[PDB]
RNA sequence: CCGAUAACGAACGAGACUCUGGCAUGCUAACUAGUUACGCGACCCCCGAGCGGUCGGCGUCCCCCAACUUCUUAGAGGGACAAGUGGCGUUCAGCCACCCGAGAUUGAGCAAUAACAGGUCUGUGAUGCCCUUAGAUGUCCGGGGCUGCACGCGCGCUACACUGACUGGCUCAGCGUGUGCCUACCCUACGCCGGCAGGCGCGGGUAACCCGUUGAACCCCAUUCGUGAUGGGGAUCGGGGAUUGCAAUUAUUCCCCAUGAACGAGGAAUUCCCAGUAAGUGCGGGUCAUAAGCUUGCGUUGAUUAAGUCCCUGCCCUUUGUACACACCGCC
């Protein structure tokens, strides 16, 4: 319990894993994303929104404190 | 709790129920108005306060021999 | 019919033991679409009862010196939880919370006052009144325990505990203090 | 037709905010500080607002407006005064505009659901006194 | 279909109406509009480069809804919260000359003038917009 | 002091008056100062009455 | 878009006499230098027309240099003559700002003239104690035990 | 071997125990029996009707 | 308080009382408060409503040329008294639960005999005695001091962060003050200069007339921050500018730009508190030429546990023991 050291800006090993699975489960939170692909979570929160823009992913909130996605319609 | 009635109030609704027996009834209401002729009672909340006791013992009195 | 937040109606909520039913307020009755009222709950003994549940949690979520009127950040911090339940498992988060009351309260205690045997001397079981208590001031404590310094926020510390709590995995922070204290109480018979 | 005095002003207080509804035949329209329910600040506290007209449906709205001023206390202090003029506005309404039989079966809903509706809250605030700081809090004390 | 600024929310209408004036490039902007601070309270200054066309987006909005307003009324309004520190936090006005040359560059754009008393208030001519705008930002936002 | 506040007493009561107290305290006999409380009647004083039902001095 | 990092990405510079993380965003890391502070951070980013949305270490060595000689010259740049640090210089009365290494040797060489003037202020420096005139009753008492 | 967990319905209130009033003696009778009752020290808040958990049969029993 | 009762008849204190808060669409009212209606407008709707909608824009005591008090204000009054039902009880005093009720315990103020070697002679042209009285302990002026620091204690403010900081937007209070016999010193709208403290010209207010519809903070709504002693925290210190005064150094205060100290929730202990309570959060008044981390009050948001106990610390009544009576901090 020292330090996080979160990485600021992607790389492709991680950004891969950004664009195959990601999106894939329902509680996709900047703060979920940033502690699972050790990315700081502004870069999470930054590149979510793209997610958003490209159109894969759903969002419910939209709250300046707490922003909810989720995968898309499944079944 | 803690609404037990003085020596003040009671003293006063045993002399008007004796003395004004006929003019008394089981009203509150009434009997608050009745007090307010015979009786220069110098508080609004004390005046009802004997009322309430004055129907408490007229409730009693139409049963039991109280002393008065 | 009431839908608590536009959705998730207390009609399809349940507990599954008599002993907490008569206070838990998820009934059509004490069902509201909104979980804030000033309603003067605590003027009396017993008299918290009736005040709905989800209303309960609202008003136990503020502690800690920031946030003691703070009521608007609390409802929202909640809501948001609920809607993340909702979509971690799929059924009423309500439902949910009810299954983490029953799991979370613990059956006993213990308390005496001259030469303690370990922390107290006797085992003495609760009330479905401190059942409930208990059960939420340690769901609350443990989301605040949770977010502390890291970049985790409170409607997700929230949805977790509620999450291990209605289903029981020893990772919950209060079914962990439930064993703690019921494994003492027992030391304690 | 176009009948005059039928308005009835029917007020709602709750922590030092007095609330004005003002009742009116007409189309249904609800507005407060010239300002449409929807459109106000507290969007976490909407549903307080909405919560009589979820009660008893918008059929029973449609005879009546409602223009509502607000011009004292805290932000949901006045929030709580608008959802008690607004109820006690309609029921006062129907109780001298219909029978109040109708009057008796839109209160039971409302006094039912909540009391806060038809009923203020007494509690309002309480003096500092100086042996603290608060009204009962007394100051830190020492001994040594 | 009547439409009053009123009807609207004002935070999505001041968003609109700081790009109206941003399109619109009649607007006088001093040189040191990057350099200094909104107010003697806030620390830091304004994030975005058109605080200039949102502080007069939003004074025109408070002219609407009541008029007589003057430079004392204006840092009234918007004056924050001094956390001074180690001292007890003390609620501190905003900038004096901010909110006047803001005042007085919406008569170069002919919406805003003085009243036979003391403040000023909005021209029929800005009214004209500022419902105008509310039309557009209403039917944006409902559909 | 006592006589003198013997005929004071008695002469507040012969005016006519429900009652009265007196007290007057410091140096008297010796060093130690000492209080004495010649007080006779009925004398009240807890309430808001007592603002106008007494005359002091 | 949040692209991968790019190739000629420092993770930290070189400034003057410091280095910089360039991990962190460009606005509040070249506040690390000794004597940029917050607010003049943000103003000569203003001037220099950069994007501040931007990390620190994705700058380029041209953006670098001409972001450097803006605050190292305030005057010809349109920074405010109130805006600096050395205003009204007791050396040579010039409007300076400096933020560096220079700053530290300046304010000793400022602090050596209070002490060889003897100044009130000066001895106080010279022993240690306070110079603002508060109180040393109950406080300072970390620095001495 | 072991003893599954019961309840049990609260009948009267008898007195608060523990030398600082924190605990409550109450007379229960089991929901597996109506004429099988005792009497329990029970933490919090008791009134008459409600129930209560109980994790072991019979712990103490003293006249106050 | 009922009851018995060698006591009867009393008295003070408690109660009672006054003030404050909670309902009075009942009465009186109001250009130093407004509200409805009507008419000018200003703008939007316009395909077309048209009594469409909004305006703290103007009006209808600009005296015959609309009404009313519901909201505001303040007077007269009313209203709650254990009143009603049930249960407990000597069925007395009274106790509990419930309906109807704004209210079924609103907070204070006052407050007995007696006593303390408790505090004030630095509140007094309250005061005894003693001291001093011209080289003065009188009294005036100049300067310094009351702030001074290896340390210990108490009352507190700010924090330790994301249930947050910053940036912008939205946007709700009530206490209460305001120009002076001495005594000079008010609160401030509006406009202009400056980035800010500030400066200048102009008004209003001896006040429900003006500041002021007190556009407060918290909070809410979006951006950035991203778990780092980091944008948390701002201690210490430098430079510059103004304001009050005769005087700002030992920085009066305020403003800007500079470094960014500990602090990652605090050991032995202990304070306050049961509902609009605590806490958060600002705003008034006192002090003031200049000023608040203090204090006195007000307002906003607003809970958890408890409706018990004598365990600790104490308190009251009765019995009891005493070698105590300066009263167990005793005596021995
Ligand atoms: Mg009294
Ligand atoms: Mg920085």
């Amino acid at each position: 319990r020292d330090k996080l050291n979160n990485l600021v800006l992607f790389d492709k090993a991680t950004y891969d894993k950004l664009c195959k699975e990601v999106p894939n489960y329902k509680l996709i939170t900047p703060a979920v994303v940033s502690e699972r692909l050790k990315i700081r979570g502004s870069l999470a929160r930054a590149a979510l929104q793209e997610l958003l823009s490209k159109g894969l992913i759903k969002l419910v909130s939209k709250h300046r404190a707490q922003v909810i996605y989720t995968r898309n319609t499944k079944g | 709790m803690g609404r037990v009635r003085t020596k003040t109030v009671k003293k006063a609704a045993r002399v008007i129920i004796e003395k004004y027996y006929t003019r008394l009834g089981n009203d509150f209401h009434t009997n608050k108005r009745v007090c307010e002729e015979i009786a220069i009672i110098p508080s609004k909340k004390l005046r009802n306060k004997i009322a309430g006791y004055v129907t408490h013992l007229m409730k009693r009195i139409q049963r039991g021999p109280v002393r008065g | 019919d009431i839908k608590l937040f536009g959705k998730w109606s207390t009609d399809d909520v349940q507990i599954n033991d008599i002993s907490l039913q008569d206070y838990i307020a998820v009934k059509e009755k004490y069902a509201k679409y909104l979980p804030h009222s000033a309603g003067r709950y605590a003027a009396k003994r017993f008299r918290k009862a009736q005040c709905p549940i989800v209303e309960r949690l609202t008003n136990s979520m503020m502690m800690h010196g920031r946030n003691n009127g703070k009521k608007l950040m609390t409802v929202r911090i909640v809501k948001h939880a609920f809607e993340i339940i909702h979509l971690l498992t799929g059924e009423n988060p309500l439902q949910v919370l009810v299954n983490a009351i029953i799991n979370s309260g613990p059956r006993e205690d213990s308390t005496r006052i001259g030469r303690a045997g370990t922390v107290r001397r006797q085992a003495v079981d609760v009330s479905p009144l401190r059942r409930v208590n208990q059960a939420i001031w340690l769901l609350c404590t443990g989301a605040r325990e949770a977010a502390f310094r890291n970049i985790k926020t409170i409607a997700e510390c929230l949805a977790d505990e509620l999450i291990n709590a209605a289903k029981g995995s020893s990772n919950s922070y209060a079914i962990k203090k439930k064993d703690e204290l019921e494994r003492v109480a027992k030391s304690n018979r | 037709s176009k009948g005059p005095l039928q308005s009835v002003q029917v007020f709602g207080r709750k922590k030092t905010a007095t609330a004005v509804a003002h009742c009116k035949r007409g189309n249904g329209l609800i507005k407060v500080n010239g300002r449409p329910l929807e459109m106000i600040e507290p969007r976490t506290l909407q549903y307080k607002l909405l919560e009589p007209v979820l009660l008893l449906g918008k059929e029973r709205f449609a005879g009546v407006d409602i223009r509502v001023r607000v011009k004292g206390g805290g932000h949901v202090a006045q929030i709580y005064a608008i959802r008690q003029s607004i109820s006690k506005a309609l029921v006062a309404y129907y109780q001298k505009y219909v029978d109040e039989a109708s009057k008796k079966e839109i209160k039971d809903i409302l006094i039912q659901y909540d009391r806060t509706l038809l009923v203020a809250d007494p509690r309002r605030c309480e003096s500092k006194k100086f042996g603290g700081p608060g009204a009962r809090a007394r100051y830190q004390k020492s001994y040594r | 279909p009547g439409v009053t600024v009123k009807d609207v929310n004002q935070q999505e209408f001041v968003r609109a109406l700081a790009a109206f004036l941003k399109k619109s490039g009649k607007l006088k902007v001093p040189e040191w509009v990057d350099t200094v601070k909104l107010a003697k309270h806030k620390e830091l200054a304004p994030y975005d480069e058109n605080w200039f066309y949102t502080r007069a987006a939003s004074t025109a909005r408070h002219l609407y809804l009541r008029g007589g307003a003057g430079v004392g009324s204006m840092t009234k309004i918007y004056g924050g919260r001094q956390r001074n520190g180690v001292m007890p936090s003390h609620f501190s006005r905003g900038s004096k000359s901010v909110a006047r040359r803001v005042l007085q560059a919406l008569e170069g754009l002919k919406m805003v003038e003085k009243d036979q008393d003391g403040g000023r208030k909005l021209t029929p001519q800005g009214q004209r917009d500022l419902d105008r705008i509310a039309g557009q930002v209403a039917a944006a936002n409902k559909k | 002091v006592r006589r003198a506040c013997y005929g004071v007493l008695r002469f507040i009561m012969e005016s006519g008056a429900k009652g009265c107290e007196v007290v007057v305290s410091g140096k008297l006999r010796g060093q130690r100062a000492k209080s004495m409380k010649f007080v006779d009647g009925l004398m009240i004083h807890s309430g808001d009455p007592v603002n106008y039902y007494v005359d002091t001095a | 878009m949040s692209l991968v990092i790019p190739e000629k990405f420092q993770h930290i510079l070189r400034v003057l006499n410091t280095n910089i993380d360039g991990r962190r965003k460009i606005a509040f890391a070249i506040t690390a230098i000794k004597g940029v502070g917050r607010r003049y951070a943000h103003v000569v980013l203003r001037k220099a027309d950069i994007d501040l949305t931007k990390r620190a270490g994705e700058l380029t060595e041209d953006e670098v240099e001409r972001v450097i000689t803006i605050m190292q010259n305030p005057r010809q740049y349109k920074i405010p003559d109130w805006f600096l640090n050395r205003q009204k210089d007791v050396k040579d009365g010039k409007y300076s700002q400096v933020l560096a290494n220079g700053l530290d040797n300046k304010l000793r060489e400022d602090l050596e003239r209070l002490k060889k003037i003897r100044a009130h202020r000066g001895l106080r420096h010279f022993w240690g104690l306070r110079v603002r005139g508060q109180h040393t009753k109950t406080t300072g008492r970390r620095g001495r035990t | 071997r072991v003893q599954p967990i019961k309840l049990a319905r609260v009948t009267k209130v008898l007195g608060r125990t523990g030398s600082q009033g924190q605990c409550t003696q109450v007379r229960v009778e089991f929901m597996d029996d109506t004429s099988r009752s005792i009497i329990r020290n029970v933490k919090g808040p008791v009134r008459e009707g409600d129930v209560l958990t109980l994790l072991e049969s019979e712990r103490e029993a003293r006249r106050l």
